[PDB]
């Protein structure tokens, strides 16, 4: 962990994921791709321990896998079309394979299988950055393919994965798998609106981009692994306490939280199509989300669960950890439904 | 003095400071002279004169 | 699958028992097939043996499900001389749900299974007259 | 927070204070072996720093005033009802030695870092390494249960993990009848309640179990009693070592910089000290715990951070 | 929600760590002569 | 066809002497060798620092394929981009091979 | 198109189909990976000298070099099991699960 | 009869006794990556003839 | 979906066009609602921090209204610009193509029939 070091891989990565963002070429989009992957492999090996290894081996040959499909997709695309710009394939083959080849790189359900081993096996900030920052390239590559996108097989793959992240969301006892679990929900969920208008679909993963963050950052700070410290953590800062009950509160899309502003515009671009019984079934799911975020604040604010003995050591010390962008984080994350159409600047 | 200890804290950063209300002063006075500059160009564009 | 689908609804309603039926029967037998093959995939099989008994569990159990729902339909439809009714999906549903709960060996299963079956073929009878689209294409 | 990785971007390094003196010695013994002048012979004789045994309110001692807070905020454990009833129902052994575990942890740290950012080595008595020969000595005469027992060895395992262990040890061999006539003559009211076979479980397991593995993990010394008192052969015997055992040789300056870091975060040493395992010798409910919270909320300088309570005297808490 | 055939997962361990769960040694023949028990580490 | 004809011819003489290497003596009766190492019966040591070695050898001579068409290169018509191009690709081995030698890779096989 | 693009098409599904459903540990996984690799290897230098696209003949040897690191990445993963569990089997991953 | 056990029964509890039961039947992975690459394999083969994703 | 306006001039926050608008005033209603997120957002880092909550980092608590009434202010400006070129473009597509946007002549209750159905 040489601070250098790390300052040039969080630089390499940062210029994969914007060399595939400014790119007009697919041979680019790969290598930025590659070089993520490549420089992201570090971050999931910080602690040494071999879970952490076992996680990185897995994901090093699910995003290879994705990425080979990747150039099958990108070669046949060539022989069907011989150019390359970035923009709608010439192929039915071509987008069914870039299709579920961006599905294996974004944990999108059935190719989820890795996601919630993965992040049960590494740090916090690596679990923080592959579930905020891999998610980001991916949706532009999947935003400038759009015209070419079959409705069928996205359609089937969002409403497969936000059903199978809320159930398998609603057993999970440990704070990483949940979290996994409801990535994977929150990308069904902005995938089901892609073909339809992306300018929600940016919403909603900025949206989640930032409410996922808040939530690592308070992981982060009360140090806490499972449910039982998270349910201990009351003893030591109440306010802390407060801030997850209000975020979880929000991270369910009950209103008048922020969580409510990405998946209800959804609605209102799915009945616009004529689409009625889609978006009934995302929100029963995502009333199986707010059950088991209910699960996790009834066991964490809303009770009192009794505690040990050394805390009162740890009432003798503050908290000293970098609790960075944690105050602004979690104002955005509440109280930003009154300023809803500011979703315009991201057309 | 109550705490045996020094506290990192126990004395104002006034370096800090003074830079906290620079930059809070500075932007007051961007934002007040682009603001003053849009409207100035919007009414010679439009021609409320 | 998608064509079968089809062949499925080509046939009316309430007018000929058997096309229906073997329609309904291989819908059945694709799903059972389909469910199979993700639970061997899934749940590894202690052999070769029991994988294969596992797999014609489910399809034949789905298959029958497949056939009862679809007989039972065609033949409330041909007795009620309606084929623009819910009712006789409903019946169809209720009788692949008391199917489905004697082979699970159970009936509050089988009374639930009812319930939702019926249900959930009556609004593919909804579906199917009102013209509801799931699968929405761009509009707007 | 004044050290972090930018520091070590601008050259903070922390071999560059790591001379041949910076030395981490530790010193043990029974109840009342006499080592806790003789360390103080050593802390006037190679300039190390010494530090005493962490007793309950050692962290009550480290922050704040100093004083010695009341054992309702801090501890709830007294070594006096420990001696009077081991086997008490409201478990004031286990009690009493997981607080002392935590409070060695804490001293440990603060030496580490002491070690780390001064250079100055450390000379402590019974460090986090010497506290389970207590434990034991408790198992092996029926003072606690085996639950008790493998929670202390989870709650150990998952501290101990992250550090190193000392330079060099010293163990003062002092046998049962010496320990007791030296208990008889010391006059405390309450120290001869505990039965001889407790000293002997406590040298048992010293020369069964310790001296076993500080044999190999670093460097070990052994001294009787009477040979504890001449400072001059211990600190020659010292200082004429070579240090060839021991992970302190493969030690870079980036390994020993990430455990500055983390000997800084006083949260971060004491997080897996308390697991939230359920043994009904350290668990306190909601009422108890919310109502020594808010008293201990209420107490002089402890109501906010350090450098900012106004009813201590802290100025310009409006600029900070 | 445990069932029969998730019955044994124990919990992880709280510092997320796994437990650990030598050197080489030589005959060289007599093939002077010598017969050499050599130890290697690498 | 000439050199796949030179490949075959090749191959086959190989061949042909493995085969009086392997099958020839076979006629004569000489005798069964029943025959009833320093590795005793331990493991095979994962000795580390030839995998990396290797591993630095593949890399190496992966950027070697980068750096190889120079002399087709050196006919075109923007000579300072390539002479740019090229001086920073060495100056990159260069800093690889620094940093290789910094970060122990150069000890206990150096 | 020719016949031969269909024949490295079905070697290409021949791969996928290697690559997912092994018995064996690890190195059967990357030698099908390497598979993957000479498989879009030949087709895109085939593609690109059978259509004249000149500057396209920075594609193929690219399309090795980036990978064939990622590739090195893999077996420095495998060296970690071989330094963990002693051997690099693919059923003694299952630490993760509970 | 009515509102403690027939009113509990229809509507919430055969919801979440549904819930609970396929919840159980999803999450009792073995953990084994060569099921989830053999899923995948599946999947693919699904979409490619049964479904004809590709059209 | 504005994927071929912005096309022409890329990389712009704000346009030499969006300064024909009437920018927002100072006493925007959203833009004190933002400065009133900012000041939650000063409690909210001195309340974490075991901090008196009114009294302590008063320069915190200015800086962190001063960068949310900014930040606030272009946002606003952008989203204005955003909705303008959203009407604008309305318009001017609906009066190039009157054909598909017939006159409808709306006849006045006099003569159209409306159902009723009496409730009893
Ligand atoms: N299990 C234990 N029983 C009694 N005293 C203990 C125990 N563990 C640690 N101590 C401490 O060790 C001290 C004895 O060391 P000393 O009298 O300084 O040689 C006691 O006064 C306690 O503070």
């Amino acid at each position: 962990m040489n601070p250098i070091i790390l300052i040039i891989i969080l630089m390499t990565v940062m210029l994969g994921t914007i060399i595939v963002m400014i790119s007009t070429h697919w041979l680019l989009i790969w290598i930025g791709f590659e070089m993520n992957m490549l420089a992201i492999i570090p971050i999931m090996m910080k602690k040494h321990n071999p879970r952490a290894t076992e996680a990185s081996t897995k994901y090093f040959l699910t995003q290879s896998t994705a990425s080979m499909l990747l150039m099958m997709a990108i070669i046949i695309n060539l022989m069907f079309s011989g150019q390359w710009t970035v923009m709608k394939l010439f192929n039915p083959m071509a987008s069914m394979l870039m299709t579920m080849a961006l599905a294996m790189k974004l944990g999108m359900a059935p190719f989820h299988f890795w996601v919630p081993e993965v992040t049960q096996g590494i740090p916090l900030s690596s679990g923080l950055i592959l579930l905020t920052w891999q998610k980001l390239a991916p949706m532009s590559v999947l935003y400038q393919i759009l015209p070419s996108i079959n409705l069928d097989l996205i359609l089937t793959l969002s409403i497969l994965s936000i059903t199978i992240g809320g159930w398998g969301g609603l057993n999970q006892t440990q704070l990483r798998k949940i979290m996994a679990y409801s990535s994977i929900a929150h990308m069904g969920w902005m995938t089901a609106v892609l073909l339809y208008n992306p300018t929600m679909t940016l919403l909603n993963l900025i949206i989640y981009i930032i409410m996922t963050s808040t939530m690592f950052t308070l992981f982060m700070a009360n140090s806490t692994t499972t449910t039982l410290s998270l349910s201990h953590t009351w003893n030591k800062a109440p306010i802390m306490t407060i801030l997850v009950l209000i975020t979880l509160l929000s991270m369910g899309g009950l209103p008048p939280l922020s969580g409510f502003m990405p998946k209800w515009m959804i609605i209102q671009e799915m009945t616009k199509n004529d689409s009625i019984i889609l978006p009934t079934l995302m929100a029963i799911t995502a009333l199986l989300n707010l059950y088991f975020y209910m699960r996790l604040t009834y066991s964490t604010a809303l009770t009192m669960f009794p505690s040990t003995n050394n805390m009162k050591m740890k009432w003798q010390f503050p908290t000293t950890k970098r609790m960075t962008l944690l105050p602004t984080m979690t104002v955005l994350s509440t109280m930003l439904l009154p300023l809803t159409p500011i979703l315009s600047i991201l057309e | 003095k109550f705490y045996i200890q020094e506290p990192p804290h126990g004395s104002p950063n006034w370096l800090k400071v003074g830079l906290t209300l620079g930059t809070s002063a500075f932007l007051w006075i961007y934002l007040i002279k682009q603001h003053n500059e849009d409207v100035l160009e919007y009414k010679r564009r439009n021609g409320l004169e | 699958a998608k064509t079968l689908l089809h062949q499925y609804w080509d046939i009316p309603e309430g007018t000929e028992c058997h096309r229906k039926t073997y329609a309904a029967t291989s819908i059945g037998g694709a799903s059972g097939l389909v469910v199979s093959a993700y639970s061997v995939a899934l749940k590894t099989p202690t052999s070769f043996l029991e994988g294969v008994a596992r797999t014609g569990r489910y399809t034949f159990t789905a298959a029958a499900i497949g056939a009862i729902f679809g007989l039972t339909s065609c033949i409330s439809a041909q007795v009620r001389e309606k084929p623009d009714d819910p009712l006789n999906y409903l019946i169809g549903g209720c009788a692949g749900g008391l199917t489905l709960g004697a082979r699970t060996r159970s009936y509050g299963i089988g009374a639930a299974a009812c319930a939702y079956m019926g249900l959930t073929a009556a609004l593919v009878k909804m579906g199917q007259l009102e013209g509801w689209k799931v699968f929405a294409e761009p509009k707007v | 927070l004044q050290y972090g990785p930018l520091a070590y971007i601008l050259g903070e390094k922390t071999t560059k204070k790591m001379t041949e003196n910076s030395k981490l010695i530790t010193v043990d013994g029974n109840i009342c072996s006499g080592k806790s002048k003789l360390a103080k012979e050593v802390a006037e004789k190679l300039g190390l720093k010494h530090f005493p045994e962490a007793g309950i309110h050692y962290a009550d001692s480290t922050t704040g005033d100093g004083k010695p807070l009341p054992v309702r905020f801090s501890g709830n454990c007294s070594l006096e009802k420990f001696y009077d009833d081991p086997k008490s129902n409201d478990g004031n052994s286990y009690r009493l030695q997981a607080w002392l575990y935590a409070s060695r942890l804490l001293q440990y740290a603060d030496a580490l870092e002491h070690l780390l950012s001064t250079g100055q080595g450390v000379v402590l008595e019974r460090s986090i390494y010497s506290d389970f020969v207590f434990l034991e000595a408790m198992y092996r005469q029926g003072f606690i249960r085996k639950q008790c027992v493998d929670h202390y060895n989870q709650v150990k395992k998952v501290t101990v993990c992250e550090y190193l262990p000392p330079h060099v040890v010293i163990y003062v061999d002092v046998p049962v009848s010496e320990v007791q006539s030296r208990i008889q003559k010391k006059g405390n009211p309450h120290e001869m309640k505990i039965t001889s076979a407790y000293l002997q479980d406590i040298e048992n397991v010293y020369k069964g179990t310790f001296l076993p593995e500080m044999s190999e993990k670093c460097e070990v010394l052994q001294y009787s009693a009477w040979e504890a008192e001449d400072a001059e052969k211990v600190v020659e015997d010292i200082q004429y070592l070579k240090y060839d055992k021991g992970p302190w040789l493969d030690q870079d300056d980036r390994k020993l910089h990430n455990l500055r870091m983390l000997v800084q975060d006083k949260l971060e040493v004491l997080n897996y000290t308390s697991i939230p395992v359920f043994l009904p010798e350290v668990t306190i409910g909601a009422h108890q715990s919310d109502r020594v919270f808010q008293e201990f909320t209420e107490l002089p300088g402890r109501k906010y951070r350090a450098g900012y309570n106004e009813d201590v005297g802290d100025k310009w808490i409006w600029l900070k | 929600y445990p069932t029969k055939e998730t019955a044994h997962w124990k919990p992880p361990p709280w510092n997320d760590v796994d437990p650990p769960k030598s050197n080489l040694t030589l005959n060289f023949g007599p093939q002077g002569v010598l017969r050499l028990v050599m130890e290697l580490s690498g | 066809m000439n050199l796949m004809i030179t490949l075959l011819t090749n191959f086959t003489l190989a061949t042909l002497l493995v085969t009086i290497a392997f099958w020839l003596p076979q006629l004569n009766v000489y005798s069964e060798k029943t025959s009833p190492d320093p590795m005793g019966s331990a493991r095979l040591p994962f000795s580390m620092k030839f995998f990396l070695v290797a591993i630095t050898f593949l890399l190496f001579d992966l950027e070697i394929a980068l750096l190889l068409p120079l002399p087709w290169a050196s006919q075109t018509t923007n000579l300072n981009t390539m002479l740019t191009m090229a001086l920073l690709l060495i100056f990159l081995l260069a800093v690889s091979l620094a940093y290789e030698w910094t970060q122990k890779g150069l000890e206990w096989t150096e | 198109m020719s016949l031969v693009y269909m024949n490295i098409m079905m070697a290409f599904t021949v791969s996928l189909t290697g690559l997912l459903m092994y018995r064996s540990h690890l190195m059967s996984s990357l030698l099908c990976l390497e598979g993957m690799m000479l498989s879009l290897f030949i087709l895109a230098t085939l593609m690109i000298l059978n259509s004249h696209f000149t500057l396209a003949s920075m594609m193929p040897i690219i399309l090795l070099v980036f990978a064939a690191c990622e590739a090195a990445l893999g077996l420095s993963l495998l060296v970690m099991v071989s330094n963990t569990y002693g051997t690099d089997y693919v059923q003694n991953l299952n630490l993760l699960q509970c | 009869l009515l509102d403690l056990i027939w009113l509990e029964t229809i509507l919430p509890k055969t919801i979440s006794l549904a819930q609970m039961k396929m919840s159980t039947t999803i999450t009792s992975q073995k953990g084994l990556i060569k099921l989830y690459f053999l899923s995948f394999l599946i999947t693919i083969l699904i979409s490619t003839t049964l479904l004809n994703f590709h059209e | 979906m504005m994927t071929g306006r912005q096309a022409r001039a890329p990389l712009q926050f704000l346009p030499d066009e969006a300064r024909s608008l009437p920018p927002p005033k100072l006493t925007d209603p959203r833009l004190a609602y933002i400065g009133f997120l900012g000041y939650c957002s000063g409690l909210i880092d001195n309340a974490i921090r075991r901090r008196p909550v009114l009294s302590a980092g008063l320069h915190r608590q200015f800086l962190y209204i001063t960068s949310f009434v900014f930040v606030g202010y272009y946002l606003l400006k952008r989203q204005d610009y955003m909705y303008a070129v959203r009407d604008h473009d309305m318009f001017s597509y609906i009066k190039s193509h009157p054909e598909d946007f017939p006159e409808k002549d709306k006849k006045t209750y006099r003569e159209v029939f409306e159902e009723f159905h009496p409730v009893r």
